[PDB]
RNA sequence: CGAAAGGGUCCUGUAAGCAGUAGAGUAGCCUUGUUGUUACGAUCUGCUGAGGGUAAGCCCUCCUUCGCCUAGAUUUC
RNA sequence: CACUGUCCCUAUCUACUAUCUAGCGAAACCACAGCCAAGGGAACGGGCUUGGCAAAAUCAGCGGGGAAAGAA
RNA sequence: UGAGCCCGGGUCGAACGGCCUCUAGUGCAGAUCUUGGUGGUAGUAGCAAAUACUUCAAUGAGAACUUGAAGGACCGAAGUG
RNA sequence: GAGACCGAUAGCGCACAAGUAGAGUGAUCGAAAGAUGAAAAGCACUUUGAAAAGAGGGUUAAAUAGCACGUGAAAUUGUUGA
């Protein structure tokens, strides 16, 4: 195998890190780098092919790919980061009033016994004098710190997961100066941040999550085979993994009701399979429809955010047109699409005409 | 209640698996203990000898 | 919210006895069962009617049918000095179809 | 939150029973049968894409029903 | 001439173990010990030199070391 | 100097020592020593095959492997008689 | 009748219900094992426990002599103290 990845170890979170944001320069718009999102499935798709050069070109495609849930992030804070010989110092953490109780979750591991009391003197202080303390702070930022994060949460609550505990993430702002991106981050508390401002359609982005865990297994398995170089029995999976250069084909709304409509096949669908997605649900928010396979399992949180560097290649620069989109059972060998195409087919049934 | 599933087998002339012994009269079925104690109990009702299995032949 | 309840559940054991290994499943099968009626009425002490233990042997030791419908009575253990103070006592019923059928409080008068 | 139920989605392939001289064939009645009757009867057809199963690592629940819940032990600046 | 996991190239399923618990409960073996590298004339280190280093207590795998020709 | 000698404190209960000579089965770390006892290994290796057990009640301080009854299996007259 | 002998791993294999127990088809081979106290006065009675036993109380000069019994080393072990 490869010694790149050598501590074949469990990762040390679930949630896994970006471990590396974009290059920032001042002349750029402000914009946020990163969000989360949780995978649902996968589906199939046609797409017109516009690729000059290819066997495929203005042909049809069927390619594979993965639907994550996108229910929209709320901003709850703002660090502030200083350049030190030692490496990068967090200095100033601000957070805003009225924090939900699904990120107060989060601070607590017994939530159902707490008093929940977190935060509650900090509210108090942006009515304590005027809100000196909440203004000094955020000074402190704009003269010290060379560059600022921002802290955003998603909601289970719109997802279909057992879960209430939200995910709580640092989101770098890129773009600006200093001065200018906490004026974004002061601005942007208690809202919510859609996958439709964060990102958009045809763009590579980076996908960062912990893959499928498989336990403990020997070298048939773990390494490939007919120190650290000799090829030893031990955990595979539940590794940290940073995937590349990913085509966002599709980014929906949730509102729209015609999310699995494109132009040229006109059936009012969604993006949910017929019966629902296996051991996720149904997605009611917005989703990001991503091109190929993308790690980790069904319910678990993706971590999306931009590319690095500028792309080098045609394939970031393609407009992708969709011909229809798999709205069929997932649950096994499907012939339809929606529920009432399936009835026109089948015809009347005995129970149909019981109930009836 | 073992000596009393075997000298009802000798009682009875049949075998143990065939001596029932009453669920709910076990009191009075451990007092017997010699083989006229038994032959009360079996013409009282207390232990009774099960027939023979059927074995339809059709 | 009274000590003594006599209510009846179907139990769907085909989930319950799932992979299981064909020699363990009627066995397992009665131990499900004591455990569906010790959450279901908070009772550790469970006796199983013998009448039951026919219904769940009925098809062998690998037959088990998919669902059955019992009810189970909780009662007052009066001995003396007992451990606990309730206790649950499950029998099989006699039902056309054990499907279809809502859970239900069955009234002694 | 849990157990059932309902609906959905899939898997298999048309349940038990009832009925039609469609029905090969097997037999009793009286007498010539050119259209004689009376019973049983494999098989076929219909009720019946019915019936069964369905999360155990599928999905949803409009008062779908029933139940549970501010437990109790230890440790800590 | 026909088939075949022999192989390309491997995947999957079952039972008993392996795992954990209750009870019961040995033996082999044992100077004292166990991280490496260079040097330690007698091609001989594990204890010396001088470097790399070096942080309690533990649970599972392994197949390396703690083993080996003797010279006409 | 040393092999050793002497005293204090605790335990214990019936005999013992200094000095000069006499006498010997007289001084131990080794003998893959002899006999006896005790460790680490170690609460570790392990506690098989003969398909298979389950429910209620009784006895009892205590019941998977004790009994009664009821289910599920077996020997199958070349028997597990 | 005695000894410049030995003193329970010694002295006969045997200080003891020892040529016993045990082993072998058999000829034969063949152990280990002494000591409360002057006197059993060898715990009356009470209490907890199913019992074994434990705690009070008592016997004795001594239970730091409980018939796992005089004195009670070392290996090895436990608790407390550093």
């Amino acid at each position: 195998g490869s010694l790149a990845f050598l501590p074949r170890k469990r990762a040390a979170r679930h949630r896994g890190r970006v471990k590396s944001f974009p290059k920032d320069d001042p002349k750029k718009p402000v914009h946020l780098t990163a969000a989360m999102g949780y995978k649902a499935g996968m589906t199939t798709i046609v797409r017109d092919l516009d690729r000059p050069g290819a066997k495929a070109h203005k042909k049809e495609v069927v390619e594979a790919v993965t639907i994550i849930d996108c229910p929209p992030m709320v901003v709850v804070g703002l660090v502030g980061y200083i350049e030190t010989p030692r490496g990068l110092r967090s200095l100033t953490t601000v957070w805003a009033e009225h924090l939900s109780d699904e990120v107060k979750r989060r601070f607590y591991k017994n939530w159902y016994k707490s008093k929940k009391k977190a935060f509650t003197k900090y509210a108090k202080k942006y009515a304590e004098n005027n809100g000196a303390s909440i203004t000094r702070e955020l000074e402190r930022i704009k003269k010290y710190c060379t560059v600022v994060r921002v802290l955003a949460h998603t909601q289970i609550r719109k997802t279909p997961l057992k879960q209430k505990k939200a995910h709580l993430m640092e989101i770098q702002i890129n773009g600006g100066s200093v001065a200018d991106k906490v004026e974004f981050g002061r601005s942007l508390f208690e809202k919510p941040v859609t996958i439709d401002t964060i990102f958009e359609k045809d763009e590579m982005i980076d996908v960062i999550a912990v893959t499928k865990g498989h336990g403990f297994v020997g070298v048939t398995a773990r390494w490939g085979t007919k120190q650290w170089t000799v090829a030893r029995a031990g955990q595979m999976g539940y590794h940290h993994r940073t995937s590349v250069n990913h085509k966002i084909y599709r980014i929906g709304k949730g509102d729209d009701e015609a999310n699995a409509s494109t132009e040229t096949d006109l059936t009012k669908k969604k993006i949910t399979p017929m019966g629902g997605f296996v051991r996720y649900g149904e997605v009611n928010n917005d989703y990001v429809m991503i091109k190929g396979s993308v790690p980790g399992v069904k319910k678990r949180i993706m971590t999306l955010r931009k590319s690095l560097f500028t792309h080098t290649s045609r394939k970031a620069l393609e407009k992708v047109e969709l011909k229809w989109i798999d709205t069929s059972s997932e649950f096994g060998h499907g012939a339809f699409q929606t529920a009432a195409e399936k009835k026109q087919f089948m015809g009347t049934l005995k129970k149909d005409l019981q109930t009836s | 209640l073992r000596t009393q599933k075997r000298l009802a087998a000798s009682v009875l002339g049949c075998g143990e698996g065939k001596v029932w012994l009453d669920p709910n009269e076990v009191s009075e079925i451990s007092n017997a203990n010699s083989r006229q104690s038994i032959r009360k109990l079996v013409a009282d009702g207390l232990i009774i000898k099960k027939p023979v299995t059927m074995h339809s032949r059709s | 919210i009274a000590d003594v309840v006599a209510r009846e559940y179907t139990i769907h054991l085909h989930k319950r006895l799932h992979g299981v290994t064909f020699k363990k499943r009627a066995p397992r099968a009665i131990k499900e069962i004591k455990k569906f009626a010790q959450k279901a009425m908070g009772t550790s002490d469970v006796r199983l009617d013998p009448q039951l233990n026919k219904k769940v042997w009925e098809q062998g030791i690998k037959g088990v049918p998919f669902r059955i419908r019992v009810r189970i009575s909780r009662r007052r253990n009066d001995e003396e000095g007992a451990k606990e103070k309730l206790y649950s006592y499950v029998q099989a019923v006699n039902v056309k179809n054990p499907k279809g059928l809502l859970t239900s409080v069955v009234e002694e008068e």
